[PDB]
């Protein structure tokens, strides 16, 4: 929802940015904070909802 | 000459010009860009070509 830049790649010779985040269509209204999950430490996974 | 007879070792010997710290011989100094995509090797060639 928040985009984050990992790290460095480089395209054609020239240092460029990578970033993480989510595809524009699960980010647009609060309903969608509904798809994310979260592995806890048991491996289930557990939702925000939670 | 004395350090020509030498195994694959260029060794040469040179007197250091008036002002170390300037522009040296009336040569010149020329500089191939890479200007686009083209790696390393494209410019090889290219400086190659030249």
């Amino acid at each position: 929802w928040g985009g984050s830049y990992v790290n460095d790649f480089i395209d054609r010779g020239r240092v460029k940015k990578v970033y993480v985040m989510s595809e524009a269509k699960y980010r647009m209204l609060p309903d969608d904070i509904g798809d994310w999950y979260v592995r806890a430490a048991d491996g289930q996974m557990v939702p925000f909802s939670a | 000459r004395a350090f020509s007879q030498i195994k694959d070792a260029m060794v040469f010997a040179f007197n250091l010009p008036a002002i170390v710290e300037l522009g040296t011989a009336t040569g010149f100094d020329f500089e191939l860009i890479d200007q686009a995509g083209l790696g390393h090797e494209k410019l090889t060639q290219a400086r190659n070509q030249l």
